[PDB]
């Protein structure tokens, strides 16, 4: 069985844990992805790849929903990210909305992954996860708001980030193109666009996903008739959708 | 390499080494020699004190009022098993009414020495076994490895120079089954047997330490004036 | 075998001294600065950001500056990740002594505390030790306010004006020769922000790389209110003290 | 690059292979020779039994143990360490006959005792098996026949051998289902058990051996795992020495 | 020091364990190739009898794991039999606390997890298998999902395994780029095994005979598995090809 | 006897206009005797008012109890903790305790900043949430409570109507119940100024 | 986790046993001299490390009991954590057996704490050394032990742990009789200043002197008291000089 | 050879963390004993490290109960978990039986304790990580076979003694014991005997202070002797080897 009760996770001698460093290695070589934080709606988007054109990539989730107003886009290794989807997906609801009948703020949803981000690298027998998330969402107490979780297990609230192996071009091209005031339609214009110097395979709506958390919508419900109650402020955008706005760039 | 200080771990000439060496712990301990017939069993055993001054070891160990446990081995490991005969022996009798049985004793023990040599922390125990017994089969003699081998024999010895005694039993193996009925004799023949796994450390009152078990006869340890009519 | 693969992270070196508590002290002057300075009359606590960035959102980061209890605040200089956990640890136990006894938590009790988990994982269980320091700045109606500064290997020493983090040795030696006893939290402002212009690590001491919070006795009837200050009210006293 | 793959065995070397678990299998070859002809009756086990001196006694120990009621297990390599995967499927079936009051099916124990062969390879806390037992008998399915490699594989299988001797024994199997092709009954595959043991017994002609062998046939015994024994072995044994002369 | 030996990341950010996982997947040396079509998923697979004394029937790569789910494995028989195992364990728990049918989506989800943790304890050996699942599901239509070591899985048109298989991916491709739709076309069954046996044939440049062919057939509701003798029958259907 | 009447107490709760009141007795018996004229069992965290009734040591208990919880709330997300956002936690925590249960009734009562509603609800032993708009009695003079507050009360008050309807509606029940009485506190809470105002009335 | 972390040795030791003697050579140093009537602990505390708030500052000196303290030399983390073990331990005794601690059981229970972990896996020896000292109740006669890393105790009539052990220690058993103590209290605190102004020297700041007297009094002395003893040795000192001087010349 | 374990061999065979316990068996001060008929003497350096140093507080010596004694050598802190059972032992013995307890079982029972080394094995529980490095000589008396001596060893083997010396001055002392030794001594002839071999292999003067002699006697018990008698019995050794 077990037999390990000792971390793998030790500092070198001048100092700096040489584990969470080789950990953010393997997020350097993974794809390339975005989050613009925009007045009136946080827009992501990143870039499918699979193994061959004969597997899908359409039954692949490289954006999920955590809950209903905070969802989640990475860059780094597929399986850690599946695991930390789930795992979050848990702790949302147990350690929290049982308790207090909504679901947590953008925030305090980012609080809480960063502690099993930190658990892997304390705790005997186990080794960091090896994704940098991005976790955008909206809360009614921080506006919109978004975040970049990193396998340091810190967190750092953005205006508009980039992480993935086109890191370095694409804030220096979000540098320029951050305004104080951005529109939702402005938003989505931009993070396609930086996204596209960050291609150099295909280019359709079929190889780009794109999801807006803009405003909020009483038609992915399920259900009327409850006020209080406004839908979905998450809301993934199909192949179609994207490839519209593509050609309108 | 690393594949002798760890018991988990082969060994590329298809071996474990670590069970190979508790084989030697055999080899370093005192001798003892056992042989059987139909109706008695006997263990003769030279007990080995350190000096002058020093006692001498007990090598027979009573494990029961019809069984008998004696160590060649090293001594501290011979405690943990001693026990565990002693166990399984109470168990036997007051759950199913038996007097357990010699050889099922000897498979029981198979399993207990198996589970520290495929775990890692355990060892093999160094110690080296042989059981006699008086059941319902008649008399036996197990000879129990560090390995959890377990071998019924006619007449076997281990310890040093184990290899002179298992010649003069492969000789004179042919006399003592068809003596039966003579404890006297079965006694007199392995005291001959020890004697050539000697070398100038004679056999007095005190070095001499014999049990027998019978059909008649319980478990009995003679030692002092009672193995002094047998010199 | 699981023994071959062991660190042994919880053994004496042949001098008497922890390889993993040495390095923790090491890693922790990678972390940016952070002071304290005790007046008789508040604490000023004010830090220098490890990272600053052009896209960075630089008005909610918290990183420096974070509330234990209503009474009791830290300034922070390790690695985040690390000092987090020790943080909700931290904010359990001052809420517990509170909870048992209906009484705020000395200082004295909850800086102790927080040392004993630390000593705890190079003690015992092959764990890591947190890299984190901490200079608390905190009230009790006991001997007023207090300030402390614990290490990574769990001991706590007082002081009335340290520093952790990035030029320790710079900044102390600074910090002795304007100091006089009679600095009151106006002066004690001035002072924090003039230590950290001749540690810093950029081009000016500006506004978006510091935090910045007191505990101050001028506030209203009596009793410490600890205010932690916005970047709109920093870059307002930036002005103050003549630095830019 | 790097120095090991050999220290622990939850590695994999880079070629693809094992370690420990590739050194185990000259463990098993250590061994003696142990056959199983799979007939149409049932099965019929046989095991070369070496004895070293005349200080052991014939015909009182034992390679071929009873596992359940119906199903021979009998087993090479390191004796102590085969006798611990025959007491574990003795646990086994216990509890399946308790659950499920029927006798163990032989696909059913086959797939049990292969998972826990397995799974001694996925940690490193325990040691790999250096054991391949043969195993089979006659349940309502018919008669089924394995063999189990310390590797964690099996098949099925309708002659097998390991130990010394499986080079003779393998290719003495390929003549018997070639002078048989409509098969034969267990009464006479009795004979025959001997036979390919005395060939397999010319890598241990420096050795001199004691033969025993075993059935479960369902119309010889029932379906009943028994010894053979009496007159019907001593005719098995003198069939045995004339075809090696 | 050691990084290659336990499942710790190395410098580059890799895990050469992980990678070691994926040169142990061909060691079994066997092919299979795995098509859906209109109402019915295929996959056909090479099986070989070294010797004369095994039984082809026991040797099997093709495993039943629900009762409409099947797997078909490539790499180590024992990595296969503790994969199988779970896998079916799982599928069993599932019925019975949420009271339906097990969907594939969510096995391929399921087992991607567990895979995953073998990397991500240290003691735990990750399971040297790719595992192909074929299904016929009954809202999400005729899928593959394919794990891998790494608890990676994916969606396919098609796909096959072992390897040779760079050669058969080819083939596979050519037909649905040619035809533009993403899963063949034709209602009966017993003809999307057929087109599935010329591809393989073309692939691996060999003809076949009844005991090289292993044949797992799901429709709906159902997984079956085709004798010997049947397979003959679909031998013949491409001489009138 | 009963585990929720062997120190009786009472709270009455009424929403108005742009306002809500709560209030309470200042009864602490242990069963005939009294032995206190001077016991609270309204607490306030923050800007939201949490009312307890029931067995003298659990009102005590639970008081520490979300004085525990508030503190990490405020402390992790920066802002107050919400009257709708605390009903949860009040349900969750009686709950948690399924079995063997806290013996209180508990009313919270606020007006939210997000919105500027007056809001109040209440909760049985187990906890079920009890919405309302109107207002909620709980305690052991709860039967008089429900009568007496439902006939003069008009839907909507201003806010210093407001404190002449809760005042009588308590004054009433409570010197027609034997463990209720014995002086009472009356609040009165607007946007962001509560004023306590304790009441003359019978102590005999 | 099990792994041995205490593994004995073919010199005939343990290493993390003579590493951890080691541990405490390097603390600051602690001196114990005990009168007829009083024990005096005194401690060493640095002066490298200014703008040292003194007055929340653990003291290196913590009373265990009402009569019976303990001070320390060796790691400082570590030495908080035995001091809580034996804290607890005092008031079980008085819970359960009844009757305040006596310092020989007190002493007896620390080399117990330390003893446990020498033995256990897992973990590793402490590192710090005690010196402890008090009265036992119902009795008036100075009670002075010292207890090391091992786990081994010995009762002495002086002692010195920490750095500079060796030079103090040298002058303790020159300057005291062990039949005859000193005769009070004041010149019990005089002597255990003398040798504190030998290795440590540097100011009056580094001197901390605690006396206990029997019936539970413990006093802790202020800066001024300290003062008035530095100033009569400093003077002795040089009037001792001075005197050598005039001799020389004469002879 | 090999001590990347505490159940690792050796291909000599034996337990090599053991074979490490027995060296540290000549580092302790030499415990001599001698048996006899009348009684046992059990006699012991206690050395002196300082004339700062209270002796009499360091005891090698000490009673398990009212009719056996111990004597250790070694690290006397491994002697104090020892010890400690062996009176848990001998009291549980004389409530569940009300009885003496053989000096035979009662020594056996502490064998017990030190093989129990180990990272987990067997069917019981290993409590320890290394082995005990302190041997005993467990003395007492018995009502079957009389005066007995024993030593323990940390091997978790035990003979029988007449006479036995572990320490230092073990190998030494244990020359003179082959000659001297004779069961026609007398008790206060063996008490002069100790100290004649306490002499020899003394690394100091011999005196009283740095030595404590012990009886048991059934007539009064076992009975450590005081310092004055100890004294007298010095000098008594001293006047008969004058009269040469």
């Amino acid at each position: 069985t077990d037999r390990y009760s000792f971390s793998l996770t030790t500092f070198s001698p001048s100092g700096k844990l040489g584990q969470i460093d080789y950990a953010l290695t393997a997020v350097k070589q993974g794809v390339t992805s975005l989050g613009i934080k925009a007045t009136n709606g946080v827009v992501i988007a990143t870039e499918k790849k699979s193994s061959s054109p004969l597997a899908m990539s359409e039954t692949l989730s490289k954006v999920s929903l955590l809950t209903p107003d905070i969802g989640a886009v990475y860059s780094g290794m597929g399986p850690d990210y599946r695991v930390l989807v789930d795992k979050s997906r848990k702790v949302a609801h147990t350690s929290y909305k049982r308790i207090y009948g909504e679901y947590p703020p953008t925030k305090l949803l980012v609080s809480e992954v960063a502690k099993i981000m930190q658990e892997a690298t304390q705790s005997g027998g186990v080794r960091p996860f090896g994704v940098s998330l991005l976790i955008a969402g909206h809360d009614e107490f921080n506006g919109f708001s978004l975040y970049q979780v990193d396998p340091s297990g810190s967190y750092f609230p953005w205006k508009a980030t980039a992480i993935g192996k086109g890191s370095v071009a694409a804030k220096t091209f979000l540098e320029k193109r951050w305004n104080d005031e951005l529109e939702l339609e402005d938003a989505i214009h931009i993070a396609l666009l930086t996204l596209k110097e960050s291609v150099e395979g295909e280019f359709n709506g079929d190889t780009i996903e794109l999801a807006i958390i803009g405003d909020e919508n009483p038609d992915l419900l399920g259900y009327t008739g409850i006020p209080t109650d406004k839908g979905p402020r998450f809301r993934k955008l199909t192949s179609q959708e994207i490839n519209d706005r593509l050609e309108a760039l | 390499n690393n594949y002798d200080g760890d018991t988990v771990t082969f060994s590329p000439t298809g071996r474990l080494f670590q069970v190979e060496y508790a084989l030697e712990a055999i080899k370093q301990g005192s001798v003892t020699v056992g042989l059987r017939s139909n109706t008695h069993a006997v263990l003769v055993a030279l007990k080995r004190n350190a000096d002058e001054l020093s006692s001498y070891q007990k090598k027979i160990i009573k494990c029961d009022e019809h069984m008998g446990l004696s160590l060649a081995g090293l001594a501290p490991d011979a405690r943990v098993l001693s026990n565990y005969l002693r166990q399984q022996c109470n168990y036997s009798s007051l759950v199913f009414n038996r007097k357990l049985a010699v050889e099922r004793a000897g498979h029981l023990l198979c399993d207990k020495a198996q589970k520290n040599t495929q775990s890692y922390g355990g060892r093999p125990y160094g110690v080296g076994l042989l059981i006699i017994g008086y059941d319902k089969s008649g008399a036996h003699l197990l000879e129990f490895q560090p390995s959890g081998n377990v071998t019924e024999l006619y007449g076997t010895a281990i310890g040093a120079r184990s290899q002179g005694a298992k010649t003069y039993l492969e000789r004179t193996l042919d006399t003592f089954i068809k003596i039966d009925g003579n404890p006297d004799e079965l006694i007199k023949a392995g005291v001959e047997a020890i004697s050539q796994s000697l070398r100038d450390e004679s056999l007095t009152v005190d070095n001499l330490s014999i049990a027998i078990v019978g059909k008649d006869t319980p478990f009995t340890i003679y030692d002092g004036e009672a193995v002094a009519k047998y010199i | 075998g699981s023994r071959r693969y062991d660190s042994r992270t919880t053994i004496f070196s042949p001098e008497g001294r922890l390889y993993q508590v040495e390095y923790a002290l090491e890693s922790i002057s990678h972390a940016g600065t952070a002071i304290g300075i005790m007046a008789s009359d508040g604490i000023v606590l004010a830090a220098e950001r490890k990272v600053t960035s052009t896209l960075l959102e630089q008005d909610t980061s918290t990183e420096k500056l974070y509330k234990l209890n209503d009474k009791i605040a830290v300034a922070v200089a390790g690695l985040t990740a690390d000092a987090e956990i020790l943080i909700n640890t931290a904010r359990i136990h001052a809420q517990n002594y509170l909870k048992t006894y209906n009484e705020d938590i000395p200082v004295e009790i909850l800086v102790r505390r927080l040392s004993d988990i630390k000593q705890g994982y190079t003690q015992h269980g092959g764990l890591r030790p947190f890299g984190v320091s901490f200079i608390y700045a905190g009230y009790d109606d006991r001997y007023g306010y207090q300030l402390y500064t614990s290490n990574p290997s769990g001991n706590y020493t007082g002081w009335k004006a340290i520093s952790v983090g990035a030029n320790t040795s710079a900044a102390q030696t600074l910090l002795q020769m304007d100091y006089k006893d009679d600095m009151k939290v106006d002066d004690a402002i001035e002072l924090a922000l003039k230590t950290l212009s001749k540690t810093t690590d950029s081009s000016a001491l500006t506004y978006d790389r510091l935090e910045f919070a007191t505990i101050r006795k001028g506030a209203n009837d009596g009793e410490v209110y600890q205010k932690i200050f916005k970047p709109q009210e920093i870059k307002d006293i930036l002005v103050k003290t003549g630095i830019t | 690059i790097g120095t090991g793959y050999d220290l622990s065995n939850s590695v994999f070397s880079p070629d693809g292979r094992n370690f420990q678990v590739e050194y185990a299998v000259k463990a098993v070859e250590n061994g003696t020779t142990s056959i199983g002809i799979k007939c149409n009756d049932g099965v019929v086990f046989a095991v070369e039994k070496l004895i070293t001196s005349k200080l052991l006694v014939p015909q009182k120990n034992v390679k071929i143990q009873v596992v359940d009621r119906h199903i021979g297990c009998v087993y090479s390599g390191l004796i102590p360490d085969g006798r611990h995967l025959v007491n574990r499927g003795r646990e086994e079936a216990a509890s399946f006959k308790k659950l499920y009051k029927t006798p163990i099916p032989i696909p059913a124990f086959a797939d049990r005792l292969g998972q826990y062969v397995q799974a001694h390879t996925l940690y490193n806390s325990v040691r790999p098996f250096g054991v391949s037992t043969i195993f089979g008998g006659v349940d309502k399915n018919g008669a089924h026949l394995y063999m189990l490699e310390p590797s964690g594989s099996y098949w099925g299988y309708k002659g097998a051998a390991t130990g010394k001797g499986r080079q003779s024994a393998k290719a003495e199997l390929e003549k018997l289902v070639d002078h048989h092709p409509e098969g034969l009954s267990a009464r006479e595959a009795v004979k025959q058990a001997a036979k390919i043991i005395y060939l397999a017994h010319e890598d241990n002609k420096e050795k001199d051996f004691e033969l025993e062998i075993s059935w479960c046939s369902l119309s010889e015994t029932n379906g009943l795992h028994k010894f053979v024994k009496g007159d019907l072995l001593q005719e098995a044994i003198d069939f045995a020495q004339k075809e090696i002369n | 020091g050691y990084d290659r030996h336990i499942t710790i990341f190395s410098p580059e950010g890799r895990l050469y364990q992980v990678e070691y996982a994926f040169k142990a997947t061909n060691q079994t040396n066997i092919n299979s190739l795995a098509v859906r079509g209109k109402d019915c998923t295929v996959v056909i697979s090479q099986k070989k009898v070294p010797d004369k004394l095994l039984d082809p029937t026991t040797v099997s790569y093709i495993f039943c794991i629900s009762r409409t789910i099947g797997m078909v494995v490539n790499g180590p028989i024992p990595d296969a039999r503790n994969a199988a195992l779970r896998a079916k364990a799982e599928a069993a728990e599932f019925r019975y606390k949420y009271g339906y049918d097990m969907p594939c989506d969510v096995l391929a989800k399921r087992m991607a997890n567990l895979s995953q943790i073998y990397t991500q304890r240290a003691y735990m050996r990750p399971l040297g298998v790719i595992l192909t699942f074929v299904s016929v599901d009954e809202e999400l239509g005729p899928s593959i999902y394919k794990t891998d070591p790494a608890g990676y899985y994916v969606g396919y048109k098609a796909t096959a395994t072992g390897p040779k298989q760079q050669e058969i991916t080819t083939n596979l491709e050519n037909h649905f780029k040619k035809s533009k739709i993403d899963h063949i076309n034709e209602e009966s069954w017993e003809k999307v095994v057929e087109f599935a046996i010329t591809h393989m044939i073309d692939a691996l440049g060999t003809e076949f005979s009844k005991n090289d062919l292993e044949v797992g057939v799901a429709t709906k509701d159902k997984f079956f598995t085709l004798s010997a003798e049947n397979i003959e029958e679909r031998l013949v259907a491409i001489a009138e090809q | 006897s009963d585990p929720s009447s062997i120190n009786g107490g009472i709270v009455v709760a009424m929403t108005g206009k742009d306002c809500v009141a709560i209030a309470c007795d200042l009864r602490l018996g242990s069963q005939s005797l009294g032995v206190s004229n001077k016991f609270e069992k309204i607490f306030h965290y923050g800007h939201v008012f949490l009312g307890i009734t029931g067995l003298a040591t659990d009102v005590t208990t639970l008081n520490e109890m979300f004085r525990y919880k508030t503190n990490l709330y405020k402390l992790k997300e920066e802002r107050a903790i919400e009257p709708e956002t605390f009903t949860q936690l009040v349900s969750s925590s009686l709950y948690e305790r399924r079995f063997g249960p806290y013996f209180v009734g508990p009313v919270v009562a606020g007006i939210n900043s997000k919105s500027g509603k007056p809001f109040i609800a209440g909760f049985d032993l187990i906890g079920c949430i009890d919405e309302a708009k109107d207002f909620i009695v709980s305690g052991t003079a709860s039967d008089q409570l429900f009568g007496m507050c439902e006939s003069l009360y008009e839907p909507n008050l201003e806010p210093e109507d407001l404190f002449e309807t809760i005042s009588q509606a308590l004054l009433n029940a409570a010197d027609r119940d034997a463990l209720s009485g014995w002086g009472a506190v009356v609040y009165i809470i607007k946007k962001d100024e509560v004023v306590k105002r304790y009441l003359k009335m019978r102590q005999d | 986790y099990d792994r041995a972390l205490s593994i004995f040795s073919p010199d005939g030791h343990i290493f993390q046993v003579e590493y951890a003697l080691e541990a405490v050579k390097r603390g600051t140093c602690a001196v114990g001299v005990k009168g007829k009537n009083c024990v005096v602990l005194g401690c060493e505390r640095r002066s490298t490390l200014k703008l040292q708030d003194t007055r929340i500052t653990p003291s290196k000196v913590s009373k265990i009991d009402s009569h019976v303290v303990l001070s320390f030399s060796g790691l400082n983390a570590d030495s908080r954590i035995l001091i809580e073990k034996a804290r607890v331990e005092a008031q079980s005794h008085r819970l359960t057996l009844e009757d305040p601690v006596t310092v020989e059981y007190l002493t007896r229970y620390v080399a117990g704490v330390q003893q446990r972990y020498t033995q256990s896996g897992g973990v590793r020896p402490f590192g710090v050394s005690t010196l402890i000292a008090g009265f036992d109740p119902r009795d008036d006669e100075p009670k002075l032990y010292q207890t090391e890393p091992s786990g081994i105790y010995s009762s002495w009539s002086a002692q010195t742990i920490g750095r500079n052990s060796k030079t103090v220690r040298e002058f303790l058993e020159k300057n005291y009789d062990r039949k005859e103590p000193p005769a009070t209290v004041e010149e019990c605190v005089k002597l255990t200043v003398r040798s504190l102004l030998e290795v440590v020297q540097t100011g009056a700041k580094n001197i901390e002197i605690t006396v206990v007297k029997p019936d539970s009094d413990i006093v802790a002395l202020s800066s001024e008291e300290i003062n008035q003893y530095v100033t009569q040795i400093e003077q002795e000192k040089q009037e001792q000089q001075e005197q050598d001087k005039k001799k020389k010349s004469n002879h | 050879e090999y001590d990347r374990g505490v159940s690792t061999f050796s291909p000599e065979g034996r337990l090599f963390q053991v074979e490490y316990s027995l060296e540290a068996i000549k580092l302790g001060s030499t415990a001599i004993g001698i048996a006899t008929k009348e009684g046992v003497v059990l006699g012991v350096e206690k050395r002196a490290t300082s004339p700062l140093l209270e002796s009499d507080s360091i005891e090698k010596i000490v009673e398990i109960d009212r009719h056996i004694g111990c004597a250790m050598s070694g690290l006397t802190a491994d002697a104090r978990s020892m010890i400690e059972h062996a009176r848990t032992a001998a009291v549980t013995h004389n409530l569940y039986y009300d009885e003496d307890i053989n000096v035979e079982s009662l020594t056996q029972s502490v064998c017990d304790l030190a093989l129990r080394f180990g990272e987990g094995a067997s069917g019981e529980e290993r409590l320890m990580s290394r082995p005990f490095g302190v041997a005993l000589l467990i003395a007492g008396h018995d009502a079957d076979d009389g005066y007995q001596l024993f030593h323990a060893e940390p091997s978790g083997t035990f003979y029988r003694y007449n006479a036995k010396a572990i320490g230092s001055g073990s190998e030494g002392a244990q020359a003179e014991l082959l000659n001297e030794w004779h069961s026609s001594l007398t008790l206060k002839e063996a008490e002069l005997l100790v100290l004649k071999i306490l002499k020899q292999v003394m690394e100091e003067k011999l005196d009283e202070n740095n030595a404590q002699l012990s009886c048991i006697t059934k007539q009064d018990g076992f009975k450590i002797y005081d310092n004055e008698k100890t004294a007298e019995l010095i000098k008594e050794l001293k006047e008969k080897e004058a009269a040469e």
